[PDB]
């Protein structure tokens, strides 16, 4: 039952190096889906229903 | 109409693709889905010689029908996140032994492969997608039970068990034990057979519950079950 | 030609056939409707029942015009040409009926006592070709009525009538016999045959649905039988005795009444057929 | 015992995780997205029915044509669909009929299937024969294979009910990287736009992002509550949204490693099989257990609109390259095409 050290050694090692992770505030990443929405969404024929010219499954 | 040579051409290959998509699925359509089951390598293997790394297609005819069976073992994962892809066959092969019943399974401490079977068959039995798919329960090495039970009683499998030390007595227990797991006993019938190491009948069998399951069946279209 | 007073028949057939008509054509549309709507995909089986609801609703939509004649005190002033149009439409959706309710007993037959067998593979194309050519020996069998003049005109009273008291018409007569003592048979084999075969599978046999479709296999030919077998009966007794018979007001009267308990079949048909299916949506 | 005190030092290392997740959050995509205008009604219709499947479909993938399709049946048949049309371009029988995924080439030239019988197998679509051969067939899980996605030609990520996923050679048939760490089977999987990494949601409740070329994980998702069936990024590749057993789809981004916004109703109740995203990410589709898609405001958890019409359960979604169309598989043997 000696392996299961190696296991947790790993998992450890892991979850240091999720932790070292450098991460941005919820509102700047908020923001920027936002803005990925905002600037594609005329580009976006579900979103924004095209005319059945330009549907090709009419 | 509006339609090009290509396209045209296209469609007619479109039409031959349905066709043999139509034939194939008739073809299949005869066929009879087998789920085979059980607690680790206890009887798959005898029944599958009586009958003929992922999941082991077993084909063989019997009375002019064609029969798939399926093998799910070695599938060592959640079962519920691909049971629902056995959800339209036809029966279920559920082969128990009968001598593990004062065997340990080894891999839990004081786990009985007994008791492992009968959680295995109230999972199976009482799935969602099995409530109207009908179970044949095969108990498999009947002769090895026999001759064992005189030297180990069933009393150290079930401890409510208050009959004698003989082999009919004990495995119509066990038969109705199995069968006791069922709570759909209203929509769904479980065949029971002992099989020996040889057993010639296990495909008569097989073939006798899978045409109560197909006339069960037919009678739906019929609107008359 | 002759002339009965049967007041009794007009007293019962018109409400008779109102009924009749009334119930029928409310069962049998609603059965249509279910066939052709919910149901999504047909099996041969569907096939065959839809065609008897068919054969059934037609006989309904034949009703009306029947129950006229029979409240002007048996008088037909619709013309010639309808007349032999009502009688074929009447005998050729009786015809088919029939000939439709022994198709789904031989299809019950083959699903329940041959469960491997070929028949039970064709697809719903073949299935609409035999539908097809048993409608066209239907309709073959039944166009005699369409060469002939059925008006008797006594006193001012036209009498439109296949049956006739006179005589025995000859082939309608045969056909009238035959149509029911040939589909008796088989119906009655195959009925035999699926009931025995049910109870054989005793795991089987304990489910109640197994049970209710035991019952029902029974139920139906019990209803032909006693649906189909008066009328028979009262012809036969009129053949036999066609001397004295000739124009008898009593076996006249016995004649018309019984002639509607096969209305009677094709209204209580949907209820045996589709509405006391557990599964038909 | 050292095992007592790794297992404190990784309670501790989650603890400071969560810690680091709790003070960098300030403002939710919510208190920032409801002074914006909502989405209003989407109503799809359905455009094309493609019929042809006998069996329950269990998986689809668009081409980046836009235009053709390939699904994934218990039939053994992957159907090549000509989504224009209606017209089966190629009907490719399976060695093995339990078929849970497929995936077609960038490049058009290939397609992948795999399920129970724990292969990949590798379709050549245009060869000099004229038909569909297997190029080859990929072997080395222990489990049912669950998701693939190609990422060219030559390499293909494969999901898998080991609870590992794997990079593939298609060139030689090699495992040339594995992916560990999941606790659960792996069900979905979903590559980036680069293709530099990949999410992979697992029956762990837990969804973990790795990156191809070190093939080790760099964070991980947590949240859900039940098994996560579903899981697709978002079109700039800095977020994903997941979907699970517990009828909630969480919208994930990867920069600030936390859950931003919940999409689930009171009235849906039933596991979510399916969830794509639109062209620009402004809406969430997600096929669920009770027999419809539900489009969502991905910004705002509003149900923008329910895609009805499966008989059955709704298995396997997909938007075109080109944000055109939403295609709906389901267990009633259909494929439908919306706008
Ligand atoms: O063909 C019929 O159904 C019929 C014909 C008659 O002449 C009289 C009666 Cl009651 C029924």
């Amino acid at each position: 039952n000696t392996a299961s050290i190696a296991q947790a050694r790993k998992l450890v090692e892991q979850l240091k190096m999720e932790a070292n992770i450098d991460r941005i505030k919820v509102s700047k990443a908020a923001a920027d889906l936002m803005a990925y929405c905002e600037a594609h969404a005329k580009e976006d024929p579900l979103l924004t229903p095209v005319p059945a010219s330009e549907n090709p499954f009419r | 109409c509006t339609l090009s040579a290509e396209d045209k051409a296209a469609v007619e290959r479109s039409k031959m693709i349905d066709r043999n998509l139509r034939e194939d699925g008739e073809k299949a359509a005869r066929e009879v889905k087998l789920l085979l089951l059980g607690a680790g390598e206890s009887g798959k293997n005898t029944i599958v010689k009586q009958m003929k790394t992922g999941i082991v297609e077993t084909h063989f005819t019997f009375k002019d029908l064609h029969f798939k069976m399926f093998d799910v073992g070695a599938q060592r994962s959640e079962r519920k996140k691909w049971i629902h892809c056995f959800e339209g066959v036809t029966a279920i092969i559920f082969c128990v032994a009968l001598s593990d019943y004062d065997l340990v399974l080894a891999e839990d401490e004081e786990m009985n492969r007994m008791h492992a079977s009968m959680k295995l068959f109230d999972s199976i039995c009482n799935n969602k997608w099995f409530t109207d798919t009908s179970i044949i329960l095969f108990l498999n090495k009947k002769d090895l039970f026999e001759e064992k039970i005189k030297k180990s009683p069933l009393t150290i499998c079930y401890p409510e068990y208050a009959g004698s030390n003989t082999y009919e007595e004990a495995a119509a227990y066990i038969q109705c034990q199995f069968e006791d797991l069922n709570k759909r006993k209203d929509t769904k019938e479980i065949y029971t057979h002992f099989t020996c190491s040889t057993d010639t009948k296990n495909v008569q069998f097989v073939f006798d519950a899978v045409t109560d399951v197909i006339i069960k069946n037919n009678l739906k279209d019929c609107g008359l079950f | 030609c002759c002339r009965i007073e049967g007041d009794t028949i007009s007293q019962v057939m018109p409400p008779l056939l109102i009924v009749a008509f009334v119930l029928g054509a409310l069962g049998n549309g609603v059965a249509l409707c279910g066939f052709c709507f919910h149901m999504k995909t047909w099996k041969p089986s569907t096939v065959y029942l839809f065609n008897l609801a068919v054969a059934d609703f037609l006989l309904m939509i034949c009703l009306p015009f029947r129950t006229d004649y029979y409240l002007r005190r048996r008088h037909w002033a619709f013309g010639d040409i309808p007349c032999r149009v009502g009688l074929f439409t009447l005998a050729m959706n009786r015809a088919g009926s029939i000939v439709f309710l022994t198709v789904v007993a031989a299809d019950r037959y083959f699903k329940v006592v041959h469960p491997h067998h070929a028949v039970n593979t064709i697809s719903t194309r073949v299935a609409a070709g035999i539908v097809c050519t048993l409608w066209a020996l239907v309709i073959l069998g039944t166009v005699y009525l369409l060469l002939e003049n059925h008006l008797c005109v006594q006193e001012t009273a036209v009498s439109c009538e296949s049956f006739i008291m006179e005589s025995a018409n000859g082939w309608h007569d045969i056909m009238f016999q035959l149509e029911f003592f040939m589909p008796l048979g088989i119906i009655l084999f195959c009925s035999f045959k699926i009931v025995w075969s049910l109870r054989r599978r005793q795991q089987l046999a304990r489910q109640a649905r197994m049970k209710k479709a035991t019952r029902f296999i029974m139920v139906v030919a019990i209803v032909f039988i006693t649906c189909y077998l008066p009328s028979v009966s009262a012809r036969l007794y009129f053949l036999w005795t066609v001397p004295s018979s000739a124009c008898d007001p009593s076996v006249h009267g016995a004649l018309h009444i019984t002639l509607s308990f096969t209305y009677m079949n094709s209204m209580l048909d949907p209820l045996v057929y589709y509405f006391s299916s557990p599964s038909f949506p | 015992s050292e095992l007592d005190q790794l297992r404190q030092e990784a309670e501790q290392l989650k603890n400071q995780i969560r810690d680091a997740r709790k003070a960098c959050a300030d403002a939710t995509l919510s208190q920032i997205t409801n002074n914006i205008d909502p989405v209003g009604r989407i109503q799809m219709r359905t455009r094309r029915t493609l019929r042809g499947h006998l069996a329950k479909i269990y998986a689809m993938h668009w081409g980046t044509d836009s235009r053709l399709l390939v699904s994934a049946s218990q039939d053994g048949k992957l159907i090549i669909w000509d989504s224009y049309t209606t017209n089966k371009v190629h009907a490719i029988p399976l060695r093995s009929s339990w078929v849970m995924t497929c995936a077609y080439a960038p490049s058009g030239n290939y397609v992948a299937c795999g399920g129970l019988d724990n292969i990949c197998s590798i379709y050549n679509l245009k060869t000099r024969e004229g038909n569909v051969r297997v190029s080859r067939e990929l072997a080395g899980h222990t489990g049912y294979l669950s998701c693939c996605r190609f990422l060219d030609d030559n390499q293909i990520v494969t999901s898998s009910g080991d609870t590992t996923c794997a990079l593939w050679d298609i060139e030689t048939g090699q495992q040339t990287t594995t992916f560990t760490g999941h606790t659960g089977d792996v069900m979905s999987l979903s590559l980036a736009p680069d293709t530099r990494l990949f999410v992979s949601g697992a029956c762990d409740a837990s969804a973990k992002l790795w990156d191809v070329r070190e093939g080790m994980c760099r964070q991980t998702f947590t949240g859900h509550e039940s098994d996560i069936n579903a899981i697709c990024f978002f079109p700039n590749g800095n977020a994903f949204a997941t979907g699970s057993d517990d009828a909630t789809c969480r919208l994930f981004d990867l920069r600030a490693d936390q859950e931003l916004m919940t999409y689930s109703h009171d009235n849906i109740i039933c596991g979510i099989t399916s969830v794509s995203f639109s062209k620009s990410g402004r809406l969430l589709l997600a096929g669920y257990d009770d027999f419809n898609c539900n489009v969502w405001d991905a910004l705002k958890a509003d149900r923008a609109g329910v895609l009805a019409g499966h008989d059955n359960r709704v298995s396997c979604l997909g938007v075109t390259d080109d944000g055109m169309a939403v295609a709906t598989g389901s267990w009633d043997s259909f494929l439908k095409i919306w706008n």
